[PDB]
RNA sequence: UUCCGUUAACGAACGAGACCUCAGCCUGCUAACUAGCUAUGCGGAGCCCUCCGCAGCUAGCUUCUUAGAGGGACUAUCGCCGUUUAGGCGACGGAAGUUUGAGGCAAUAACAGGUCUGUGAUGCCCUUAGAUGUUCUGGGCCGCACGCGCGCUACACUGAUGUAUUCAACGAGUAUAUAGCCUUGGCCGACAGGCCCGGGUAAUCUUGGAAUUUCAUCGUGAUGGGGAUAGAUCAUUGCAAUUGGUCUUCAACGAGGAAUGCCUAGUAAGCGCGAGUCAUCACUCGCGUUGACUACGUCCCUGCCCUUUGUACACACCG
């Protein structure tokens, strides 16, 4: 009852993958159906900037590029058990959001 | 004192790190000049890939 | 056979009256003869690869000039179809035969470089012939009533008296004087 | 509410601001980075220092904890800030960077100061070290002078995790001297020393 | 003379492609014939259409000489205007202007 | 017999869904005979005009094409129909017929069974095109 | 080009020197043995080492070489 | 047994359906048929005197093919190349009031209707007419 | 007009390396071996036409 | 300057009729360049041909006989 | 300076390679209601069959898109060559036989190369109060008889113009104040522009995402190629005029001297899209589309590297 959606946002693939597997297996511990994990399309932030502080010299541009990875999990369960499952420890770089679904 | 409308333009935006009125990057609300932003790219999380 | 150019032209009639330019022209009616000269194949990879390419492909690819015409192979093959119909309907023969006759009569034999005169590669011979024909058609088509197909047809029959034959004449004259 | 992109940029620039603020206050103690985590209802921001007994002074740490709470409009009782001791002072690049800065500012000759720092980094157990000092030392003309030894890679992906580098601009009496310190870290599979992965050129063999 | 009326009246000043189109089709005149064929029984109609735009339901914005300094219809030097005296458009004339 | 075959060229994918019947051929819900431009139409009748309608006289074809350009989509369907007709016999009829049609298609053209991998490479900075650079004026 | 880095040459020589007993002629067997008898990070470096070892087994099956020793 | 909009090519379909609207004689015409240009980037207004009926047939086929498109969508699909002189060419839209007007007339013919999803949908009678006229090809 | 078959290629020669010097034999008389030069691309086993069959050449021109 | 005629007389009207069976090729461009007539009048003449049918059709060229 | 070997050297550090990112293949796995495929059921038209839309909290699946772990290629087999090494050429196969392509990082030694006008980086000299900062007002950098530099638009009929088919990726997009961003839809307005219904803090909404291609008027004419330049006019942005709509005006220009720059494959060339710039106004960074000619050789020129050699140079031949 009262399906719950959890969103996992990060920049590192390894941390997100390990915590997603951990959370899904923890949900499976309570014998709970889980639809997922759903690998949200990664979003890329691209920025280009000129290295030279003054425009002198041949124009060379560096291209910084950041990746944002996301996973989403839907659990058909009461929210309290979802909070119990996610109450366990976390690793750096991963943000957890919970919503009513 | 500051009677001219500074609601926009380079007279209202400065680099958050240094404070220049030129070279202001604004994409994703960085609000900094290119030199200061390139100095702290590793700090922000901006790392070269290709 | 079951393969015909635009389902209209039969390849099993055209031969080459020379034993030096056979393999460089894909006109044999056993393979290398296609439905139309438009194919997304790679032929610049290795040396002598374009010899396997059909002759009609070479002719239609050499027309995408000048810089306002490249990337428009569709117009190129449409124009080649129009000029092909013109040639066949006028001459009452296989247009492939006229194309082959024009190419085999529009290839220079000797040049002079370094100044000493010496021969020409057969692949370079057919390439130069095709380039000369396309440039002559372009010259006859610029600032004129004629469309592309008409001048292409006229230069093709006249080369089977023409721009390409006179260019070959002057090149061979320069060569044979040294 | 605030979109994910703007929030991520805000935390990135906020961490950079925190680093700049803390590195310009703990010059007497050797600020050596910060770790920030977001637990449910808590935002933990632990400062690192080579000398920790002086960071505590623990009232000053509580003032610096309120610093981020009230300057950045963070909620009360949701932000924590403590101090921590370096695992290895020598293996930390910035630690030896400001150590050399302090040594040259005190009155020691720069050459002797870099020899001391160079001995200390090998005391820690570095694979290799490099110290570059650029600027005017005694003469009007500026010069670049280097002391390097040990393994010193210079290119490729391994350069950004198998080395630790630090650069500083020490304001001397006659100008500004630029100092750079680079330390190579060995392969520690646990990861406490340096990287947790071996080098591409380093291959180990099990005897038959 | 030989050009189509679609663009035969382009030659006369004050009329271009647009007004030629607005006149050759508002008099119910044939369009796929040249001007040499056109005779007097339609020349009067053409001049009537051209000379009386507003009375012929010309859209009011179509007229070129609009609301003179005061009627919609089809000195700067003396008043000392920057437009009459002068490039008025305010152009970077550092490089251009090399015609004399 | 219902199979999925994807024909990819550049950035155009033609997904063909098979079903037994009377050999109806449709692209994007529109007949194969209405391929536009009609002059490149023979490019997409290559498998029908080479293998023959007797091969596909009892199973229909329905294809949906997405992405790429017009020529890329034409090549995508050109290879997708070929893949689907190999899958016609590979999974539902026999081995010898599928083998022989694959060999005949290969001997006609390699692209009919092999997807050409040429893709557009990224453009480099400091120049106009991907590989071309600006005009160098020394003085 | 296709010439081999001194690292892969050396490691191939050592693995043949100490593990000539079981290692066989096929490239895939060579790599599946390499992955557990030695720690190689790059998979394509491992593939290069396995192919090089196969080439030296081709060399040695006709006669001795100047590289390996023991027995 | 039946030829449907898919089975008959768009060019001959739109010309035949424009003729269908020509002899239908039910839908109205504006007072600005010749004068107004279908797009601002266009220089010469459509030289065809009956351009309006060809355009209306284009709408009649478009709403059959896809539904839910608003005035802005039709303004977009009828855009094209705008050459600004010595400046590089770019993209431009088409006229909006004329498209709004012709869509309103098509509602008055009952060929389409408004939707809760935004845009217009084809009504059963209009697509029935298109189906039988395709069958008459 | 003495058609000749390229028998061996002696490497690119000339100022720019544009000319390629080859050895040929006549199809009318196989046993006669001459040396000539050819522009463009030439591979072994090809058949080449000419005009004058009396001109000679040199090795590594 | 080629000053081709803008309106055709009965002269061209019947010469084209006489020569259209015997012309192995009839095209608007060749007709315009040979009979000293405008391309538009060549188009009109080819439509008169289609009316009489003494024999492709394309936006740029016309090939018939 | 990659290796094999030769060896008064042996053993080692950098650089290269190794490394990392992306693309290229997987009917294998992981699993998808913010993504899809198929069948069925219902409704739409000409039972079935062609056919469009809607559900089925599982009809089934992940072949199609997404993203992860993995695999795949290593030159192994074939022939020849080379020394019987290092390896090279041509073969089958394979998605790939160029380390597959493209990039990121990239050693020592220097330049009096650039930047004090990016920096609460800084030493010295100078202003430090009729201030060289500070706040506003206005102007100016936009000058033009003239020389040069990077690009945009053309010289047209392979085209302009007017109808009608229609196929992409990258990214970006709100403070809710009525509402600052992306804007859907309806209405009004020829167009430019305005009002209302609202959605999206985002794979949900924008996002349903051109050259080219049938058809015709031109007709070789500085002409409907071209639109420089002008006038009249409306409105948007901005506190304050930049741009954009309509018509009229219709300049040079008919492939360009000496010289000169880029490029070898989905590349050049052609066509657009996004972002940065931004109260308003597009060159640079990426994205995709159409898509070829030749070459696959060389040191002739312009250079770079190595060996031998000559030197009266060492600021090093601009000696
Ligand atoms: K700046
Ligand atoms: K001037
Ligand atoms: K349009
Ligand atoms: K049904
Ligand atoms: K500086
Ligand atoms: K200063
Ligand atoms: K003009
Ligand atoms: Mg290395
Ligand atoms: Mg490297
Ligand atoms: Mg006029
Ligand atoms: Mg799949
Ligand atoms: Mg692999
Ligand atoms: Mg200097
Ligand atoms: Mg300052
Ligand atoms: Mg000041
Ligand atoms: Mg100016
Ligand atoms: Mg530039
Ligand atoms: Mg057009
Ligand atoms: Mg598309
Ligand atoms: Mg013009
Ligand atoms: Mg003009
Ligand atoms: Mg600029
Ligand atoms: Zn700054």
């Amino acid at each position: 009852q009262h399906r719950i959606r959890i969103t996992l946002s990060s920049k590192s693939v390894k941390n997100l993958e390990k915590v997603c597997s951990d959370l899904v297996r923890g949900a499976k511990d309570k014998l709970l159906r889980v639809k997922g994990p759903v690998r949200m399309p990664t979003k890329v932030l691209n920025i280009t900037t000129r290295k030279s502080p003054c425009g002198e010299g041949t124009n060379t541009w560096d291209r910084f590029e950041m990746r944002v990875h996301k996973r989403v999990i839907d659990l058909v369960s009461s929210p309290d058990v979802v909070k119990q499952i996610t109450s366990i420890t976390i690793e750096p770089g991963v943000e957890v959001e919970v919503t009513i679904s | 004192w500051n009677s001219h409308p500074k609601n926009y333009g380079p007279g209202s935006r400065v680099c958050r790190v240094c404070g220049n009125s030129h070279g202001l990057i604004r994409k994703y609300g960085l609000m900094c000049c290119r030199q200061c932003f390139r100095s702290n790219a590793k700090d922000i999380g901006f790392i070269k890939y290709r | 056979g079951d393969v015909k150019l635009f389902n209209r032209w039969t390849f099993e009639d055209v031969q080459v009256s020379d034993i030096s330019l056979n393999d460089y022209l894909a006109v044999t009616s056993m393979k290398h003869y296609t439905f139309l000269p438009h194919s997304a194949g790679r032929y610049s990879a290795k040396r002598f690869r374009k010899a396997q390419c059909p002759i009609i492909e070479r002719l239609t690819n050499s027309l995408m000039m000048h810089g306002r015409n490249n990337g428009k192979k569709i117009m190129a093959v449409r124009i080649i179809k129009h000029t092909m119909e013109i040639i066949h309907l006028l001459t009452d023969a296989n247009p492939i035969q006229i194309i082959v006759d024009a190419i085999i009569n529009s290839g220079p034999r000797e040049d002079a470089t370094r100044r000493q005169a010496v021969d020409i590669s057969p692949l370079r011979r057919v390439n130069q012939a095709i380039y000369l024909l396309t440039t002559g058609a372009r010259e006859s088509a610029f600032r004129n009533v004629k469309t592309i197909a008409e001048c292409l047809a006229d230069e093709l029959i006249n080369a089977a008296n023409s721009y390409a034959i006179k260019k070959k004449d002057e090149i061979e004259r320069v060569a044979k004087a040294n | 509410q605030i979109s994910k992109k703007k929030k991520f940029v805000s935390d990135g620039v906020f961490y950079a601001e925190l680093n700049e603020m803390l590195t310009r206050e703990l010059a007497e103690d050797g600020y050596s980075g910060v770790e920030v985590r977001v637990t449910p209802m808590r935002t933990e921001i632990i400062i690192r220092a080579t000398r920790t007994q002086n960071v505590l002074g623990g009232r000053r740490i509580r003032e610096l904890t309120s610093v981020v709470q009230k300057r950045f409009n963070f909620p009360e009782n949701g932000v924590e800030l403590y101090a921590e001791k370096v695992v290895n002072r020598g293996l930390c690049a910035i630690a030896q960077a400001e150590s050399l800065r302090y040594k040259l500012l005190g009155g020691l000759a720069v050459r002797r100061a870099c020899y001391g720092v160079l001995r200390f980094v090998m005391e820690s157990g570095a694979k290799g070290c490099e110290v570059i000092v650029s600027g005017k030392l005694r003469a009007q003309r500026a010069k670049s002078m280097k002391f390097k030894d040990g393994y010193m890679i210079s290119s490729g992906q391994p350069v950004n995790e198998y080395i630790d580098a630090a650069v500083r601009h020490v304001l001397l009496r006659q100008g500004v001297l630029g100092i750079k310190v680079k330390i190579m870290l060995d392969w520690d599979p646990k990861g406490k020393l340096g990287p947790t992965t071996p080098l591409p050129d380093l291959v180990t063999i099990h005897p038959p | 003379g030989k050009q189509k009326i679609m663009f035969a009246l382009t030659s006369i000043k004050g009329v271009g492609r647009r007004f030629s189109n607005i006149v050759c089709k508002k008099a119910d005149i044939d369009m796929n014939k040249r001007a040499g064929e056109l005779s007097a029984e339609e020349m009067d109609r053409l001049m009537a259409v051209v000379h009386n735009p507003r009375q012929f339901k010309v859209p009011d914005w179509f007229l070129n000489r609009k609301k003179d300094y005061g009627r919609f219809s089809q000195r700067l030097k003396k008043i000392r205007n920057h437009r009459g005296l002068r490039r008025v458009r305010g152009q970077h004339t550092k490089t251009t202007g090399r015609r004399g | 017999g219902t199979v999925q075959c994807f024909g990819r060229k550049k950035t155009a994918v033609a997904v063909a869904y098979c079903k037994p019947g009377r050999g109806l051929i449709k692209v994007n819900g529109a007949p194969i005979e209405l391929i536009r431009p009609e002059m490149l139409r023979l490019k997409a009748f290559e498998p029908i005009l080479l293998a023959g309608r007797s091969r596909f006289k009892d199973i229909d074809m329905r294809i949906r094409v997405r992405g790429g350009g017009k020529t890329s989509q034409i090549y995508s369907i050109r290879q997708a129909i070929a893949k689907s007709l190999v899958a016609y016999y590979q999974k539902y009829v026999d081995e010898a017929a599928k083998k022989e049609v694959k060999e005949i298609f290969a001997r006609y053209d390699r692209t009919l069974l092999v997807a050409d991998p040429r893709r557009c490479e990224p453009k480099k900075f400091g120049g106009r095109g991907a590989r071309a650079r600006f005009q160098k004026s020394y003085r | 080009g296709r010439v081999r880095t001194k690292t892969v040459k050396k490691t191939s020589r050592q693995v043949i020197e100490k593990y000539y007993s079981r290692m066989t002629l096929d490239f895939h067997t060579n790599k599946k043995v390499l992955e557990e008898v030695s720690i190689l990070q790059s998979k394509r470096l491992r593939n290069k080492v396995a192919g090089f070892t196969t080439h030296l087994m081709r060399r040695i099956q006709r006669g001795p070489v100047r590289g390996i020793s023991l027995k | 047994t039946a030829r449907t909009v898919k089975d008959v090519n768009p060019h001959e379909f739109v010309k035949a359906y424009s003729a269908h609207l020509k002899r239908s004689g039910k839908m109205e015409l504006p007072e600005w048929v010749d004068i107004v240009k279908t797009a601002r980037f266009k220089e010469l207004p459509p030289s065809d005197a009956d351009w309006y009926y060809i355009r209306a047939a284009s709408m009649a086929r478009k709403i059959y093919l896809r539904q839910g498109i608003g005035i802005g969508g039709f303004q977009k699909i009828y855009g094209g190349r705008q050459r600004n002189g010595s400046r590089p060419p770019h993209f431009c839209k088409s006229s909006g009031a004329v498209s709004r007007n012709i869509l309103q007339e098509l509602q008055k013919m009952g060929i389409i209707d408004v939707d809760p999803k935004g845009g217009r949908l084809i009504t059963s009678q209009g697509r029935r007419d298109l189906d039988q006229v395709a069958g008459t090809v | 007009v003495k058609l000749a078959v390229v028998v061996k290629v002696m490497g690119r020669t000339g100022s720019r390396g544009q000319v390629t010097q080859v050895r040929v034999k006549f199809l009318d008389d196989q046993n006669r071996l001459i040396m000539r030069n050819v522009k463009g691309p030439v591979r072994e086993g090809d058949i080449l036409t000419l005009l004058e069959s009396e001109r000679e050449a040199r090795r590594l021109r | 300057k080629v000053n081709n005629a803008v309106l055709f007389d009965q002269a061209t009207y019947d010469k084209l009729l006489t020569e259209v069976p015997k012309y192995k090729q009839i095209t608007p461009s060749v007709l315009s360049e040979r009979l000293r007539i405008n391309g538009s009048l060549a188009r009109r003449a080819i439509k008169d041909l289609m009316e009489r049918g003494l024999i492709s059709i394309h936006s740029s060229q016309q090939i018939f006989t």
